[PDB]
């Protein structure tokens, strides 16, 4: 009762260092970071429709997708953006503390009914929906030393050998390569394409 | 970062010849250096408190009792914050550094109590331990209720500020509750084991203790001028409280101080409508400047053309600058802010391009620059050109506004674009079908996508576009011929002319309506509310048909409000309630409730003359300062009223209580000084956080302890006798 | 998680569905039985008609209040405007035309084609000109669908 | 349990109005509606098949 | 189809596009002789399978 808990000093030693032992296990079972979850869970829907304009990307893809972003729970503001080289993004931003996987489920569900209304080339480029935050975490950049390889050689090496095992690791949600892979370009000479009564079609 | 480095370690033996993988940009070593710096300052704070107690008291086996009670409460704080699911960051470690004093005070109290009863009776520990536990057992749960009431109600708030204060609140309250139960179960059962029932020591340290007793006697005959002059000091007290209320308007309010990161960004943007040669020239000259002229604080410059954070194009660039680690750039002239200031005046000397150099904020997850942002949108459909003119009006009226600083479009301006007009009826009358014209245009310029092909074990794609020499100027849009409906060839000169028009290359939308951004930052002295209000005066002079809308952190700080007056009102109310709980009367605890401004004056002065703004760390420092000053004053008033109700007068019981209590109060005050010093003057990673949360605490507690230890029995007598 | 399980089993349901039900895309929404509030606009002066009111609602009221909190699924009593073409079978007989021919011609006129870029990468050495070539744009007013030539 | 509190009434009053204070802070943040989630959760899969 | 026809038109497309799913351990895939296809994505322990 009382004397079972007061008279025993190493009982108190044991309770104090069991608290210390649970503390040591909880240290080696916690994450380490810098600040807690401050920013709300964003989600980006981005695709690259090549050879286009700003107005073309906008009125063919961006408005068609964001006219179907209606009826999503815990939505704060939707903000999109369409560049000039043909690439774009819809940055949907949800409320703080929402669940990001159910969030991605709802955004993908509400854009799968706007995907068949898109152009065929926008569909064939591959629409990516990622949940990652706005900062760049780290840049993995490969460098040739001797100089026997150009920019697009190193970019092909990244997209063909680094990108595919690195995008599946635990933690990476969105990536961006600074370049492109190889793609067998065919450069139509319009004088010889004139010579034989042929079109690019 | 560890998994990415492991994946590159599993992919590195299959490199080709001379294929090195380097890391030009990385924001993980600042996090590792920050957690190592705060755990190091925790270590030297514990070492300095142990060194002060061992050099000043000259007895090892009583100093061993709090220096083994500190890791128990520390590891318990770790386990309790791990039970709710919160991560080790800078914030909980600041909570532990600020909780060091509030956990060491109780062990000092119980050790000095058993030293006192050992000096008084020297009898068997059982019944005397019952009596000493009878005094301090109510006192420890009383201060648990008091400090819970003064610190825990900041947990019941929402937002980014709500998450930050619930981290601090449960960290301090967890260390408090662990300190209470660990002291109660362990420190009598640890001081009652292996000691000796020290006095009359020889040489120099005993004579120093005699000199300390002589300064205590000088205090004893110096407080006579306080006790006889019973009238005057209350007007000085009202002067201090009025100075505090004047001082709350002086120091500007913010969210979180702009920290050093080792990361600088540069945003290259030529006069647009440009090609890639001009942007590449500006980029290469920037690289040459940052590598030969500023190699003392810049390690590697990873410059990307075409992808600044404004938009994308052929006329943009960006240099990811990684600064050297903090052991190769000491001194306040090689920070990222002084490098940004010394680089911006030289980037103004680049007469070709508009180069803007900015540093990322403290929390990288919130955004990508410092300051506010707002999206100037329309509602009625007033027109893209009218909205671009309104954005130019906003930019010039904000650049003329002395409450803003370096407002930006975060977008691209209108540039020439070639609108070819297909003569429809003439083209279809000459015979060529219009689907052939559209296929020819889209494939010959728009780089069409036909099908895929595999190579070297991977399926990649096949594109199809005209030459690099047959699309480069409007004279070469006539080299392309489109087939007639009978095998003939029809040029584009027959049915296509050309007009140069006007448009923006980056079109933005926000909530389903077009918009433009405006990025910026407030003045170096002004708060965020003043920049908010200045934007509220600029927007009123916009045309009818547009409307502002805030984005990012600005959305929270404009829509949520400020619940800090409600915070201080509710916190001081319920800590007054727990004081009336501790004292069982109503008019007595005003002699501790009144002390608060005399506590916070030191924090206000110390963050005034150091230039440290108001943030979340300043308010946490104020709360811990209020808590420790109240925790000293309640022991004064409680033991004075106890010796008054034991059958002696008011002033005599107050004098013997305060003289017996001066040595633990000043002792734990100086121990908390030596704790909070090595982060308030530190140099390394995580600078401004440590500077704010050290400076406020040190200034407030240093004036609070050695001025409340004079003035708390003064108005204690003035509110109990009169 | 109920919506998650429903459109998990719906994915297995969709291959046996027809091609057209797969090309159209079917949608999954949390059902609420009651109507909270009907928000509607009227015409005081009697000037603008019923379809004008439905156009204004779908164009400028449905979008700014479907993002806000609480407003989930809804139902518009009407629908937006649409450039509705009314064919005439006597005048289709008059010209030896077919509604398929009018459909193919209108799918050929208002295309928003990716018409490339002057000076686009890869560029010849010494290029200093860049401009985003806007080709045809998709038509907007009645006088521009009125001049589609067949 | 009351025999502690006949001798000490002020601590009883401060327990009482700490409960009142927490309840008054609870009044100003609860949602006021008509009925709780009585309705069962329902999912309405729907599409317009053509014609 | 053949084995390499399915591998070059279906399997490798779905592997190139399936990036960034939550708690992913390893993906495995195989292309059979009679034209079929099987990708067995294996998530790690404690993943709720819905």
């Amino acid at each position: 009762m009382s004397k079972f808990f007061i008279d025993r000093p190493i009982f108190a030693w044991v309770i104090a260092l069991v608290i210390m032992l649970a503390g040591g296990l909880s240290i080696l079972s916690l994450p380490v970071n810098q600040y807690p979850a401050i920013a709300p869970p964003a989600i980006a829907v981005q695709v690259s429709y090549p050879g286009a304009s700003a107005e073309t990307v906008q009125d063919t893809v961006v408005q068609v997708i964001e006219q179907q972003m209606n009826g999503i729970d815990n939505l704060r503001y939707i903000s999109s953006e369409s560049n000039s080289d043909g690439s774009m993004t819809i940055t949907v931003t949800f409320e703080q503390g929402t669940d990001p996987d159910i969030a991605q489920v709802q955004v993908q569900n509400k854009l799968q009914l706007a995907t068949p209304l898109l152009p065929q080339e926008v569909q064939r480029q591959g629409i990516r929906v990622t949940k990652a935050v706005k900062n760049f975490l780290m840049v993995v950049g490969v460098v040739s030393t001797d100089g026997s390889m150009t920019k697009e050689d190193l970019s092909n090496y990244i997209v063909s050998n680094i990108q595919d095992p690195l995008s599946r690791t635990k933690g990476v949600g969105d990536f961006q390569v600074f370049g492109s892979q190889y793609s067998m370009r065919i450069w139509l000479d319009p004088a010889k394409l004139n010579s034989y009564q042929l079109t690019p079609g | 970062a560890k998994a990415i480095r492991q994946t590159i370690a599993n992919l590195e033996p299959f490199m080709p010849q001379g294929m090195k993988v380097v890391y030009p940009y990385d924001t993980t070593p600042v996090v590792s250096a920050s957690i190592h710096e705060v755990v190091k300052t925790l270590g030297e704070a514990i070492l300095l408190v142990f060194l002060v107690m061992y050099l000043f008291l000259q007895n090892f086996r009583a100093t061993l009792i709090p220096t083994i009670a500190v890791p128990v409460v520390l590891l318990g704080t770790f386990g309790v914050l791990a039970a709710f699911g919160f991560s080790i960051n800078t914030l909980t470690m600041f909570g532990m550094v600020l909780a060091i004093g509030l956990l060491v005070d109780d062990a000092i109290v119980v050790v000095e109590n058993v030293e006192r009863v050992m000096a008084e009776e020297g009898l068997s520990p059982r019944e005397a331990a019952r009596k000493s536990m009878g005094q301090i057992q109510g006192a420890l749960v009383g201060i648990a209720m008091v400090l819970s009431a003064v610190f825990l109600p900041m947990a019941f708030f929402g937002g980014s500020t709500g998450v930050i204060y619930r981290q601090f609140s449960i960290t301090i309250v967890s260390a408090m509750a662990l300190s209470v139960i660990v002291a109660l179960i362990l420190t009598p059962a640890l001081c009652a084991t292996m000691l000796k029932p020290g006095e009359h020591k020889g040489g120099f340290f005993g004579w120093f203790n005699r000199m300390f007793l002589s300064t205590t006697h000088g205090y004893e005959r110096g407080v006579a001028s306080i006790l006889k002059h019973r009238a005057p000091y209350l007007l000085i007290y009202v002067v201090i409280v009025a100075g505090m209320i004047w001082m709350f308007t002086r120091i500007p309010t913010a969210f979180l101080p702009d920290e050093d990161q080792g990361v600088l960004f540069a945003q290259v943007q030529t006069p647009p409508g440009s090609s890639a040669e001009r942007t590449q020239v500006v980029v290469d000259s920037m690289r040459e400047y940052l590598l030969e002229k500023e190699s003392s604080s810049v390690s590697s410059v990873f410059t990307v053309t075409g992808f600044n954070f404004a938009g994308r194009g052929q006329s943009s660039g960006m240099a990811f600058i990684m600064l050297k680690p903090w052991e190769e750039r000491p001194g306040g002239e090689n920070s990222v802010f002084e490098l940004a200031k010394r680089a911006q005046m030289h980037f103004f000397s680049f007469k070709d391009a508009m180069v803007f150099a900015f540093a990322p904020p403290s929390v990288l997850e919130l955004g990508n620059a410092t300051g506010f942002d707002l999206f100037l949108q329309d509602q009625a459909g007033v027109g893209h050109e009218v909205l671009l003119q309104a954005r130019n009006k906003f930019l010039m009226l904000a650049a003329q506004n002395p409450a803003l600083q370096r407002v930006r479009p975060n977008g691209m301006s209108d540039e020439p674009q070639y609108k070819l007009e297909i003569d429809d009826e003439k083209a279809s009358a000459l015979g060529v079908s219009l689907a052939d014209i559209n296929s020819t245009v889209s494939i010959a310029w728009g780089s069409s996508y036909v099908n895929d092909f595999i190579d070297r074990g991977r399926v990649k794609r096949v594109y199809l576009q005209g030459r690099p020499d047959a699309r480069m100027n409007p004279d070469d849009l006539s080299k392309w011929y489109v087939r007639n409906d009978k095998g003939e060839m029809v040029p584009f000169n027959a049915f296509a002319t050309g007009k140069w028009e006007y448009g923006s290359p980056k079109l933005e939308r926000y909530n389903g309506v077009p918009a433009m951004e405006i990025l910026g930052e407030p003045a170096p002295g002004l708060s965020s509310g003043d920049a908010m209000a200045a934007v509220e005066e600029i927007v009123k002079q916009l045309p009818k048909g547009v409307g502002y809308s805030w984005t990012g952190l600005s959305y929270e700080e404009r829509l949520s409000g400020s619940q800090a007056p409600a915070l201080y009102a509710l916190s001081l109310l319920v800590v007054f309630l727990c004081l009336a709980a501790l004292y069982e009367s109503w008019s007595i605890p005003f002699s501790v409730m009144l002390v608060v401004p005399l506590g916070v004056i030191g924090a206000l002065l110390a963050t005034s003359m150091r230039g440290l703004s108001n943030d979340v760390f300043f308010q946490v420092g104020l709360l811990t300062t209020i808590g420790l000053s109240a925790k000293n004053a309640i022991l004064i008033v409680e033991f004075a009223k106890e010796l008054h109700e034991q059958g002696k007068g008011i002033v005599e019981a107050a004098i013997e209580a305060c003289r017996m209590r001066l040595r633990p109060i000043v002792m734990t005050s100086l121990a908390f000084i030596l704790g909070v010093v090595p982060l308030a003057i530190s140099t390394g990673a995580g600078s401004g956080s440590q500077h704010a949360i050290g400076t406020g605490v040190i200034g407030g507690m240093v004036t609070a302890t050695v001025l409340a230890i004079f003035w708390v029995p003064l108005f204690y007598v003035a509110v109990s006798t009169l | 998680i109920a919506q998650v399980q429903v459109q998990n089993k719906l994915q297995l349901a969709t291959p046996l569905l027809p091609q057209e039900v797969q090309r159209q895309g079917i949608r999954v929404t949390k059902a609420v039985k009651n109507f909270l509030m009907v928000v509607g606009v009227v015409s005081t002066d009697g000037s603008m008609t019923k379809e004008d009111l439905s156009n204004y609602i779908v164009s400028n009221i449905q979008d700014p209040l479907s993002r806000t909190k609480g407003v989930g699924d809804f139902q518009v009593f009407g629908s937006q405007y649409s450039m509705r073409i009314w064919l005439d079978p006597a005048k289709l007989n008059s010209y030896q035309l077919t509604p398929g021919d009018v459909s193919s011609a209108i799918q050929a006129q208002n295309v928003q084609i990716s018409s490339g870029q002057l000076g686009g990468l890869p560029a010849v050495k010494g290029q200093q000109l860049n401009a985003t070539i806007i080709g045809k744009t998709r038509l907007q007013t009645a006088e521009q669908f009125e001049n589609i030539l067949l």
